[PDB]
């Protein structure tokens, strides 16, 4: 195939119009069961061909190609795809992973009418994300990063009876816009410069480029200031702690959405970031802050579906720094591992809630020996993630040692740390989940059903065949062993593990731990009480602001053009009192008339 | 007999005191009652041979694919006692299954198909809801007086004799259950907490059939007598066994014996009623899960979430579980309650939302009813001249009625009571 | 073949009197369908690629007053034409059941007046027209209406005949400055003369239109009018009357003072960029819908000005596809909260609720608000970002801050449409305010062929813009 790859995207927008079918209020009999069957069915489909034209273009060039949107007087709006192969692994990556979800959907939203709602929104963005990894044009690679922001909104706010997800909806896609909108002053002031916007014109473009510091400057941190809202980046983060509101799109929003949706157009825009060295600075600010605030935060959780959306932040903060080292091939790589990874873990997460009704880590106890799949495949997403150089995540987080030790080193420095604390988390996360004594809420735990450890096991797998999977094919991402170095990361992930093991597993401290400083602890705990932080900056301002303009439409402009009406009603009611009634004086006035024209 | 006391409940205890209907008692309050007991009889008679079927034939499956394709033989299954051979023989009626379940079965919504092809295009009977009322009984440990002996020494052994004899021709199975024994054990208790249920509703599926055919010939004229007979067929059904039963190939394996003497009312009936009309773990589209949000209760003895406090307009709708029984209790109406409700809001499109609060008054009897067993089976009757023994009776109804009233979480502000008795709530 | 459009609503709306009932609403269902369809037949033969007046007619009437009866179309303003009498089929399709006899009368009038002003190149013909839309709508308004009519009504009706009022004193003078005979347009009138009088003339021209299209301080009759009438009113007064502003504005102000916009063109940005935060902020601070929808109209028409302010070929084509855009989705969105305000019977923000979930809770028209309010805000698919992306795309080569400001009222408008559609489609449903009434079929084919019309263009824009790309360049290029 490979040739019709570019249909892709339609497979799942054919979905997302056919399981409208079966919403409430269209079939009243008979319904939530074949939409989602048919959604799995394209989806398979859409993988399969995926599959084929990776399969079709192992040793092939990039064949581009494209079609007119529109040709207005001055712009020629191109719409080209192409068919590299990272291309069409990311559309195998993309298909597969939404594959998983939504078989583990079937298990998990039974008991649920609402599949009409659920798989057509989850058919939307399988096609956005298709579309997305296609298109490498910057305006196109902004139309459906928008779209999707607009899907978000909708499928957060799947069970909106839910005083918190309207809420949480809310912010998942006022931030989330917010972001978006300074991408488009981004890609709106890189016309005049580079004349296109095509991923390509634009490598050309900053290849030989001469233009102003400062304009490349405020360009590049615009096309930095969109993915950083998309990926739940600082300062823009708290929309992923409330988009926790409906699971499993968790399992794939964290997972396949918040992955390749800010950092594939953080990565493609490597070259015209690369002008600034500032931009990249500033990149690699925003990605240790980030990543050292997640993952303390995620340390200092209760609820297990938040000390995971933590850990994406931290892990996309990764990202960020690899594209700050102008490292592309590293963040391409690692987004693969940790993707896996993630699915495994939010799968895992999914898992131990159907059945476990709390979330609360404090409420959930003993489940290693009554629960085996659910507990192991947590550890393995785990062991995939930071450490254990057979396992495949250890690979790309080696060489952004190296390059961070060459260059810039104090950001290893961090890179380093992130690997301890993001292991600390996960420890307690473990140790407090399938670890200790078994608590009124867990007392009685079935492990779950058939469909929602299926693709939790054949997710598996893919993590374990991973490392494998770069030895049969020579992949190599790690030139220099240099073992001094691969011996460090492996070090501070089992301290981090070990430690988080000993303090739950240790029994020789209070359980509900209390840190020396009592106020940090519910300072990590509300997340640097960002939302306060907004309601302060922002939102405070622009309700103020509002709650003046419109005041002064209601007071100064309204009143000022009614005025001018009352005053001619006035000037009507007090001057008809000049027909007094009395003939005489409207014969005086005759004479004021005469003796007055006749001195002018 | 006694002096008003404080309550603003107590407008209900004195019903209650003086004869029962924890909800008023006029004659259209009665005709959706008794429609909607013969409505969800017959989901619930296929309920209790399919939740059977789990327990004994689909005991732990790591594959159940089918699941809820009962063996012919299982729509034959005597009713312990509806016909000849009975046991207590009520609702006179056959004792093998029901025509209009055998119908829909055979014909569904659409037309005479294969029947996985009538569970692939949905067309089904939503089979999902009485698992996860099986499963809503685990979990909060309500299952009565066995669960304390669903624990070790006994069931443990036997269990382990049943996994081991239902594994034995595939050895992946079997090296699992070697490296981790507690894996399927807990999966054995589960199969055990559904034939409970599944034993269940093999009682209150002919009471709902018997009570319609009362109401048809005229023997029910109102409400109190609507619930004294379920208050005397839940008194003769009392001391039914309970037992699992598993059958494997050419084998029963005796799981929880009837030796054992686990009975139907301290082991099936009231630690039901607390789980699943009173409990119901939360719903997921009603309720943030969120633990910074202190909004679902720590401890399980604080779970408003069960019938008896459900919100049912938002019914038909995403994140919502009674959705799966309304739309599986909404083929299955008599004429009369179709056109009682054709002639009302929205008519026949809003169906499912009016179906669901008449669901919720018939399941308020159902509760008044095990209220008043209640205080027959451990209080004084009505009829008790002392003051010292109404007092008692008054107390109980104090009591019981403060589980509507507890303010912990807007558990007061939930509680459909005091909305059901207005006539304008449908 | 313009007579026709100008006279088909002209006779019915004289035959409604004397006409019994039934035939009534018959007949106005057919001479606005019949319209409609001339209108669409005259798009099809609107061959392109002219850059020249086509399906002229040229009659002399009134000599000594010049006002030659002198039509012809050209691809600024047949869009225009089209999109009026697509709402005028509509708004008669959802007609008033009430009084339903001076309904058809004046709504057929006032359709009659909008495309004959669109469609006249004479001066004194096209303010024929426009004083002719000055009254009907104040009637439309005054009969059917809310509570807070009369007054609403009046502010209009001095807010339109003030409007009036200087773009004659502006064509009165600019006929007489040039000694010129004859008010037609495209004609002897040639300003060619000199400077401190043209500005004069100008700023006469855009405080006559941009009290109609609306600006920014002159709009204060746009939230009184829009809220105290009823949806059909709504929908033709927004659209016909707001299109007839800026079509005016565009047309006169820029064939005729060409160098003294060049020289406003710097404050006349700044002035749309504070529109369009102006109207946001505004919005987002009301707390009954369709105030916040006025608010909308108000922004969504800044942004022609801003684009007007920028003589690029490329910022007139998208002037004219925002116009065009906004009348679509202001129409949507108008349709659909008076659908609300009629089954809910209120439109607070704080008492709606839920409005989304199946059975008890009107969940299609809640769909299509969520889709409309999209479109509004700068959401690619649909044909707001479509208009929206053509302005900014040709308004950044000339100031480029006023744009950054316009891509803020963006994210603005985006903020108070989510507030909107939270507090009204999101929620849970008040369990003793329910029991809507159903929605009928044919009740909500207007707002789902508007929905399929607005996402149809926002994915192949090309039949938003094929129209006007030649007509702008004689526009601007000239
Ligand atoms: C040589 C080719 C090859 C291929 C296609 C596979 C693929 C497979 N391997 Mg072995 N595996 C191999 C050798 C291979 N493996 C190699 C070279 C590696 C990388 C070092 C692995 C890594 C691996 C692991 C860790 C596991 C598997 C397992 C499996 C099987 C999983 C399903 C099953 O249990 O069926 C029967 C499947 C056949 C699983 C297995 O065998 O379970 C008993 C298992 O745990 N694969
Ligand atoms: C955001 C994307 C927007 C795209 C959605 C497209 C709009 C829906 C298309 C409807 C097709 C025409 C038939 C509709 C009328 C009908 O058949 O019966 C009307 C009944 C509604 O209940 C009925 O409601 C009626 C009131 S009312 O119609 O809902 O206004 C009334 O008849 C009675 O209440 C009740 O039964 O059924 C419905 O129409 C509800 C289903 C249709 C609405 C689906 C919305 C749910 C998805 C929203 C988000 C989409 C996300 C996916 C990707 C976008
Ligand atoms: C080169 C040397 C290598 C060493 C590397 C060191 C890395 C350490 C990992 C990083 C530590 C993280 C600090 C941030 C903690 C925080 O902010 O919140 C504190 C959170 C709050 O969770 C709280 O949990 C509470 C309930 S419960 O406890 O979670 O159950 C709840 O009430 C509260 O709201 C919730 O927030 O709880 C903690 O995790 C406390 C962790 C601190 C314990 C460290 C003590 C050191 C022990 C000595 C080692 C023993 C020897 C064993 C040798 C193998
Ligand atoms: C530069 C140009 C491009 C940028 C884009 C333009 C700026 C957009 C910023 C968004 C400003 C928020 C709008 C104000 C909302 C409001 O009026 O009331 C406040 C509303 C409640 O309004 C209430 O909403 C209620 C409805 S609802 O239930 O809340 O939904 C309603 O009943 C009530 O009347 C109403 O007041 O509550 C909120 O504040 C939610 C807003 C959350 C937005 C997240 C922040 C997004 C920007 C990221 C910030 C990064 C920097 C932070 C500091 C480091
Ligand atoms: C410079 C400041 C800019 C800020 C914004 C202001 C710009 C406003 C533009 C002015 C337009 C004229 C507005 C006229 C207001 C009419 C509104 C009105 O209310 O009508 C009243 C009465 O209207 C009239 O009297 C008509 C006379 C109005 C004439 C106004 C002309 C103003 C034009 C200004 C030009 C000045 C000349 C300068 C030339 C150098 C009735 O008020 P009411 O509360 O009673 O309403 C209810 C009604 O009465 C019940 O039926
Ligand atoms: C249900 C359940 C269970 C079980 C389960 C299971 C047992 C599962 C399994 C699962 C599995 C067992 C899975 C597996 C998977 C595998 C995979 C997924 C693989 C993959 C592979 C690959 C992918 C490869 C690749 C390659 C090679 C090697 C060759 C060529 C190519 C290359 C790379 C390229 C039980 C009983 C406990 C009960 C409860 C739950
Ligand atoms: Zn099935």
């Amino acid at each position: 195939f490979a040739d019709t790859v570019w249909l892709i995207p339609f497979y799942s927008l054919a979905g997302m119009v056919l399981s409208l079918i079966w919403s409430p209020g269209i079939t009243r009999k008979t319904g939530p069961r074949p939409a989602g069957y048919l959604n799995i069915l394209l989806t398979f489909f859409s993988f399969v061909h995926a599959l084929l034209a990776t399969v079709a273009i192992a040793n092939q060039p990039p064949q581009y190609l494209h079609w007119t949107w529109l040709d207005v007087a001055g712009l020629h709006l191109d719409i080209p795809v192409e068919i590299s192969i990272l291309t069409t692994t990311a559309l195998m990556l993309i298909t597969a992973l939404n594959l998983m979800a939504q078989v583990f959907a079937v298990g998990y939203m039974e008991m649920d009418w609402g599949w009409a709602r659920f798989f057509a929104l989850l058919a939307l963005f399988e096609g956005g994300m298709g579309a997305l990894v296609l298109l490498d044009s910057l305006f196109f690679n902004y139309v459906v990063l928008e779209i999707l922001t607009l899907a978000t909104y909708l499928l957060i706010g799947l069970w909106f009876n839910q005083p918190l997800v309207v809420t949480g909806a809310r912010d998942a896609f006022l931030t989330k816009r917010v972001g978006d909108l300074v991408l488009l002053m981004g890609v709106l002031a890189i016309y005049p410069l580079a004349g296109s916007w095509n991923y390509d014109d634009l490598a050309a473009w900053a290849a030989t480029a001469q233009v102003n510091s400062t304009l490349i400057t405020l360009i590049c941190l615009a096309l930095i200031a969109g993915p950083m809202g998309k990926c739940a980046q600082f300062p823009l983060h708290l929309w992923l702690d409330e988009a926790m509101e409906g699971p499993i799109p968790a399992s794939i929003l964290r997972n396949a959405v918040v992955v390749a949706t800010g950092a594939w157009v953080l990565v493609k825009l490597t070259p015209v970031l690369s002008l600034s060295p500032v931009a990249l600075t500033a990149l690699l600010v925003i990605g240790s802050v980030t990543a050292l605030g997640g993952t303390l935060i995620a340390i200092a959780q209760v609820d297990i579906k938040r000390a995971l959306s933590y850990l994406v932040s931290a892990y996309m903060g990764w990202v960020f720094i690899a594209v700050g080292l102008k490292e592309p091939g590293l963040a391409f790589v690692f987004i693969l591992t940790y993707s896996l990874a993630m699915a495994v873990l939010m799968m895992s997460i999914g898992s131990i809630i159907w059945n476990s009704v709390t979330q609360d880590l404090r409420l959930l106890g003993g489940l290693w020996s009554r629960r085996p799949i659910s507990g192991i495949s947590f550890l393995v997403g785990s062991a995939g993630l930071l450490a254990v150089p057979p396992l495949a995540s250890f690979f790309p987080q080696a060489e952004l040692l190296d390059t961070a030790f060459a260059q810039l080193p104090w950001v290893g420095g961090v890179l380093l740390l992130m690997n301890t604390f993001a292991a600390f988390s996960l420890g307690r996360t473990f140790c407090l989940v399938w670890g200790g004594e078994v608590k009124p809420m867990t007392a009685r735990s079935p492990e779950v059903f058939w469909p929602m450890i299926l693709p939790m096991t054949v997710d598996l797998g893919l993590v374990l065949h991973l490392p494998i999977l770069m030895a049969r094919f020579d992949w190599v991402i790690w030139t220099q062993p240099s073992l001094a170095t691969a011996a460090a990361l492996t070090i501070t992930a089992l301290l981090g593990w070990g430690v988080a093991a000993w303090v739950y597993l240790g029994k020789a401290i209070p359980k509900p731990v209390q840190f020396p400083l009592p106020s940090v602890q519910n300072l990590l705990a509300y997340d640097f009480y960002t939302p306060k932080l907004y309601r302060a900056t922002v939102v405070g301002v622009v309700d103020m602001i509002s709650r003046i303009t419109a005041w002064f439409d209601r007071t100064f402009v309204d009143g000022t053009g009614n005025a001018f009406g009352v005053v001619t009603l006035l000037g009507g009611d007090r001057l008809k009192y000049s027909t007094t009634g009395q003939s005489q004086a409207y014969i005086l006035t005759i004479l004021m008339g005469i003796a007055i024209l006749v001195i002018a | 007999k006694l002096p008003p006391l404080d309550h603003p409940l107590a407008d209900i205890i004195y019903r209650l005191e003086a004869g029962g209907a924890l909800i008023p008692d006029t004659p259209v309050n009665l005709m959706k009652i008794i429609g909607m007991y013969k409505a969800y009889s017959i989901p619930m008679d296929f309920y209790w041979r399919d939740l059977l079927y789990l327990g004994e034939r689909v005991f732990i499956n790591p594959f159940p694919f089918f699941k809820y394709f009962p063996t012919k033989e299982y729509f034959e299954l005597p009713n312990h006692y509806a016909g000849d051979t009975a046991d207590l023989r009520i609702w006179r009626g056959p004792a093998h299954a029901h025509p209009e379940l055998m119908e829909f079965i055979e014909k569904g919504e659409t037309g005479k198909m294969p029947r996985l092809l009538h569970h692939l295009w949905h067309d089904r009977i939503n089979m999902e809801f009485s698992e996860d009322l099986a499963r809503a009984m685990m979990w909060h440990r309500m299952g009565g007086q066995l669960d304390i002996y669903l624990d070790s020494e006994e069931y443990k052994a036997a269990a382990d004799k049943a996994i081991r004899a239902y594994f034995k021709r595939n050895p992946l199975m079997l090296g699992l259950y070697k490296l981790f024994p507690d894996l399927f054990l807990e999966q054995a208790r589960q199969a055990t907490y559904m034939n409970v249920l599944g034993l269940f509703w093999e009682v209150m599926a002919p009471v709902f059939f018997e009570i319609s055919d009362r109401y048809d010939e005229g023997s029910i004229t109102s409400v109190k007598d609507a619930m004294n007979f379920l208050v005397n067929g839940i008194f003769a059904i009392a001391g039914r066994p309970i037992y699992h039963h598993v059958y494997i190939d050419d084998e029963v394996h005796v799981l929880v014996p009837k030796e054992k003497g686990f009975m139907w009312l301290y082991e099936a009936a009231f630690p039901y009623v607390e789980a699943v009309f009173y409990r119901t773990s939360p719903f997921r589209g009603t309720k943030s899960y969120n633990a910074q949000a202190n909004q679902v209760p720590t401890d399980q003895v604080d779970f408003h979430y069960g019938i008896l406090f459900a919100d049912k307009f938002p019914v038909g709708t995403a994140g919502i579980p009674p959705t799966l029984l309304h739309q599986d209790m909404y083929h299955f109406l008599p004429q009369y309650l179709k056109d009682y409700f054709h002639q009302h809001c929205r008519g026949e499109d809003d169906i499912l939302v009016q179906l669901g609060i008449a669901f919720q008054h018939a399941m308020y009897t159902v509760t008044s009813a095990v209220l008043q067993a209640t205080r027959a089976a451990f209080y004084y009757p009505l009829d008790d001249p002392n003051p010292e023994h109404l007092m008692a009776n008054r107390r109980f109804f104090v009591a019981q009625m403060d589980r509507f009233l507890r303010p912990q979480y807007g558990i007061a502000e939930a509680c459909k009571i005091r909305n059901v008795q207005d006539p304008n709530y449908l | 073949m313009l007579t026709l459009l100008i006279v088909l609503p002209v006779i019915g709306a004289l035959l409604m009197p004397l006409l019994p009932e039934r035939v009534l609403r018959s007949v106005a269902l057919v001479i606005a369908g019949l319209t409609f369809a001339l209108s669409l037949w005259m798009l099809t033969q609107f061959d392109v690629h002219q850059s020249a007046l086509q399906f002229t007619e040229f009659v002399p009437w009134l000599l000594p007053l010049g006002l030659n009866y002198s039509l012809g179309v050209d691809g600024l303003s047949l869009p225009l034409i089209v999109l009026g009498t697509f709402l005028t089929l509509g708004v008669v399709f959802t007609g008033e059941k009430t009084g339903q006899r001076l309904f058809y009368a004046l709504v057929l009038l006032a359709n009659a007046g909008i495309t004959g002003a669109l469609a006249a190149q004479n001066l004194l013909l096209f303010f024929l027209f426009y004083e002719l839309e000055l009254v009907p709508f104040y009637l439309l308004i005054l009969i059917w209406g809310g509570q807070r009519r009369e007054q609403a009504a009046v502010k209009f009706l001095i807010y339109t005949a003030v409007s009036g009022i200087l773009v004659l004193a502006a064509f009165l003078a600019m006929g007489w400055l040039t000694h010129a005979p004859s008010f037609d347009s495209a004609d002897i009138q040639i300003a060619g003369l000199a400077p401190t009088t043209q500005g004069i003339l100008l700023l006469l021209l855009i405080l006559g239109f941009g009290i109609k299209m609306p600006l920014v301080p002159l709009h204060s009759w746009l939230p009184d009018a829009y809220v105290e009438a009823s949806t059909p009113t709504a929908i033709l007064l927004g659209g016909a009357l707001a299109k007839l502003g800026a079509y005016g504005l565009v047309r006169f102000a820029l064939g005729y003072f060409p160098e003294a916009w060049a020289q406003f063109s710097g404050l006349l940005a700044i002035v749309a960029a504070v529109g369009i935060a102006y109207g946001a902020l505004a919005a987002i601070a009301q707390k009954d819908i369709k105030r916040m929808v006025a608010y909308s109209s108000i922004g969504h028409m800044s942004y022609v000005l801003l684009a007007a302010a920028a003589h690029t070929h490329l910022s007139m084509v998208g002037a004219i596809a925002q116009m065009i855009s906004h009348g679509l989705i202001l129409a949507l969105l108008f349709y659909l909260v008076g659908v609300i305000e009629t089954k809910v019977g209120t439109r607070e923000l704080n008492v709606l609720n839920g409005l989304l979930n199946p059975l008890r809770g009107l969940p299609t028209t809640s769909a299509l608000l969520i889709l409309g309010g999209m479109a509004s805000a700068g959401i690619p698919g649909l044909v707001g970002f479509v208009a929206e992306f053509l302005i900014f795309q040709g308004s950044y080569g000339m100031f480029p801050l006023p744009t950054l400001v316009a891509v803020v009222g963006t994210g603005l408008t985006a903020v108070y449409f989510v507030i909107m559609i939270n507090r009204t489609c999101f929620g849970r449903l008040d369990n003793r305010t329910a029991y809507y009434p159903r929605v009928v079929w044919s009740e909500k084919m207007p707002a789902l062929v508007l929905t399929l019309l607005i996402v149809f263009l926002g994915v192949q824009p090309t039949w938003l813009v094929r129209w006007s790309e030649t007509t702008s360049a004689q526009i601007v290029a000239a």
